[PDB]
């Protein structure tokens, strides 16, 4: 079995403004993103999206999809279910909230089917209880009989999905078990079934949470199926190239200051909407005794806290996922909410120095523009 | 245990 393309959208929502906050979607999404990439999926991973952002991300995902393409959606965050319809709850939902504030998974399925995907996979790592404030009784249109649909729900209808309250890293229950199986060369339905068995052995979740699989898939399609890669339309290749650009951060640039010092500006991706910037004092003409380099003046859209920027360790920025994957001895800054970027990312590298003999500090600073960062390119 |  071969797939014309494999494409995944992964969303983790943790920091709700009007509802309890979550911790593990960041690990779940990060680790799943990596496993999917090992299977050659073109993946977009996004943290903490609003309703508007979630819809836009879905619109981008849909653009990738084409006849024969395997599409996968993974969601870790708050959700609800009314009348067998699954809804994803964005971080900007009010309390209480209604369906119009959320995204209905089935509608996404309908749109995917309109693209003639070869496989539709939904992994919904969220609660499935009712939202009683939402009183609407939607007449969702009947889906076409694709025979390509697989739902892996972290929990059963009417029940809850969980993560572990452990300080430091810990997956949610679903990912805890999924990640050990995900790379298996098996029909995705069978794989999920093994996953359901693994979860059943969890004492902590017994009687509270169990995987539910819903499938109408009539062919031996596996996540490990090879990409055919022969029939791309030119428009697709450009879309693929654009996706690759979103996937790739700007390469590091060496900044030359008028006073002759050089600073290394380095970039790392945590998610498609989360970048880490690091700076280091690579070079000094001797005449200058002391050097200080630091970053600032970010776009407001990013809502970056200067208290939380220019840190000794990546860990200090709220970047726990990437470390020791980053050059040591560098200031670190975490740019999250990259999707909120109206204008090319522009910021300021500032430098403070004293010359040997001279005793007064000098202040020089230059605007760097990497322009669009990651996901932002997509539009 | 955390609820989602």
């Amino acid at each position: 079995m071969l797939a014309k393309d494999k494409v995944a959208l992964l969303i983790g929502n943790m920091n709700y403004r009007e509802h309890p906050k979550l911790k593990a979607p960041l690990v779940d999404v990060y680790e799943l993103t990596n496993l999917l990439r090992q299977l050659d999926f073109k993946v977009v991973s996004l943290l903490d999206l609003t309703e508007y952002e979630m819809r836009n991300a879905v619109d981008e995902f849909l653009l990738l999809l084409d006849k024969g393409v395997y599409g996968l959606l993974y969601y870790a965050g708050h959700g609800y279910e009314n009348f067998g319809n699954s809804f994803m709850v964005p971080v900007d939902a009010p309390n209480p909230y209604r369906s119009e504030n959320c995204l209905c998974v089935q509608n996404i399925l309908k749109l995917m089917q309109e693209k003639e995907t070869g496989l539709n996979v939904f992994l919904l790592d969220m609660c499935r209880k009712r939202n009683d404030y939402d009183d609407t009784i939607p007449i969702l249109d009947a889906l076409k009989v694709t025979a390509n649909i697989v739902f892996g729900y972290a929990t059963c209808q009417g029940a809850e999905a969980f993560e572990i309250q452990h300080s430091g890293l810990a997956n949610g229950i679903f990912m805890k078990f999924l990640k050990d199986r995900l790379l298996e060369d098996k029909k995705i339905t069978v794989l999920l079934d093994e996953v359901a068995e693994d979860m059943g052995k969890c004492h902590l979740t017994k009687g509270k949470q169990a995987l539910e699989i819903r499938s109408s898939l009539s062919e031996k399609r596996a996540l490990t199926d090879p990409i055919q890669g022969t029939e791309y339309s030119a428009e697709s290749l450009v879309r693929n190239l654009q996706w690759a650009k979103a996937h790739e951060l700007p390469e590091s640039m060496c900044l030359k200051f008028d006073c002759g010092v050089q600073i290394q500006l380095g970039f790392a991706a945590e998610f498609s909407n989360v970048m880490i910037i690091y700076t280091s004092i690579v070079y000094k003409p001797p005449e200058i005794i002391m050097c200080d380099a630091y970053v600032t003046d970010f776009p407001l859209d990013l809502d970056i806290d200067p208290k939380d920027a220019n840190k000794g360790t990546p860990e200090e920025t709220g970047s726990y996922l990437v470390s020791k994957d980053l050059p040591k001895h560098c200031l670190y800054t975490r740019l999250s909410s990259l999707q909120k970027l109206k204008e090319h990312l522009v910021f300021t590298v500032c430098l403070s120095y004293q010359y040997s003999g001279l005793e007064d500090t000098v202040e020089d600073k230059q605007e760097v523009n990497v322009g669009k960062p990651l996901i932002a390119k997509l539009d | 245990l955390r609820s989602r």
